[PDB]
């Protein structure tokens, strides 16, 4: 979990992000509102805000 | 422990150093292998095979 | 830099991978104009009318 | 502003983000694969339900 | 130096060699065309895929 415990089922927020050998990954997919596309560096936040 | 002594595609030297644990499948090298070479996923510079 | 990529961070920006540079004489009469797009950069112009 | 330049200087100079391919976050080191990189964020609702 | 910790340790600027006990590669721009050939044949005779 996001302490560094266990992530129960119920620990859906909960979590830390995803290592690889030499590279992490967080492993939540950002989707814009409708496009089931996705962002870049350069785009406005609002377009996925809940 | 690895050692490396390494030249680059424009033609710069470089030697390097860096730590091997025992259970290093060629995977976990070949993840690291991108680093190594500075070849970042963001930028390909190589092209490798086994 | 422009910055219209939305960086605050113009650092990827057209200058910061390419420039211009004019020159002519005062005292014998020479002039010539040169242009420079540094290193991992290709440039292309395009016109409208002009 | 400038000095905060810097710092992202040494971000660009060290390190390697990006939104990755679907969305989701992926970040690369420039020279390891043991690196000691671990986040855990959270939202103003996250959690607690009525 | 040391440590070499994963966080792989690298050095620069080996600036010239003239003969090495090194890498080995097969593909080029130039040509040896006759012993190229007698090099391959060679193969045929070691056998060698590899």
């Amino acid at each position: 979990d996001t302490d560094g415990n266990a992530a129960n089922g119920a620990d859906y927020d909960n979590v830390y992000f995803e290592k690889n050998g030499n590279t992490v990954y967080g492993n939540v997919s950002q989707v814009i509102k409708g496009s089931n596309a996705y962002a870049t560096d350069s785009t406005k936040l609002s377009e996925v805000m809940a | 422990t690895l050692y490396v002594q390494g030249t680059k595609p424009d033609g710069t030297s470089f030697k390097s150093a860096v730590l091997v644990k025992p259970e290093d499948t060629l995977e976990d090298v070949m993840e690291n292998i991108g680093a190594l070479y500075g070849n970042t996923p963001n930028n390909k510079v190589v092209e490798v095979s086994m | 830099n422009t910055d219209d990529n939305d960086n605050k961070n113009s650092n990827d920006d057209v200058d910061d991978h390419i420039n211009a540079s004019f020159s002519y004489d005062a005292k014998t009469g020479d002039g010539l104009f040169q242009i420079n797009a540094k290193s991992g950069f290709k440039v292309a112009i395009e016109d409208k009318g002009t | 502003y400038t000095q905060i330049q810097q710092l992202m200087k040494d971000s660009q100079a060290t390190v390697d983000v990006s939104m990755d391919y679907k969305g989701r976050i992926s970040v690369t080191d420039k020279l390891s694969s043991g690196t000691n990189i671990e986040i855990s964020l959270s939202d103003s609702q996250s959690g607690q339900f009525p | 130096a040391p440590p070499f910790t994963t966080t792989s340790t690298v050095q620069n600027g080996p600036n010239f060699s003239f003969s090495a006990n090194n890498s080995l590669t097969i593909d080029e721009p130039n040509v040896d065309i006759i012993k190229d050939l007698d090099s391959m044949i060679d193969a045929v005779l070691k056998g060698n895929m590899r």
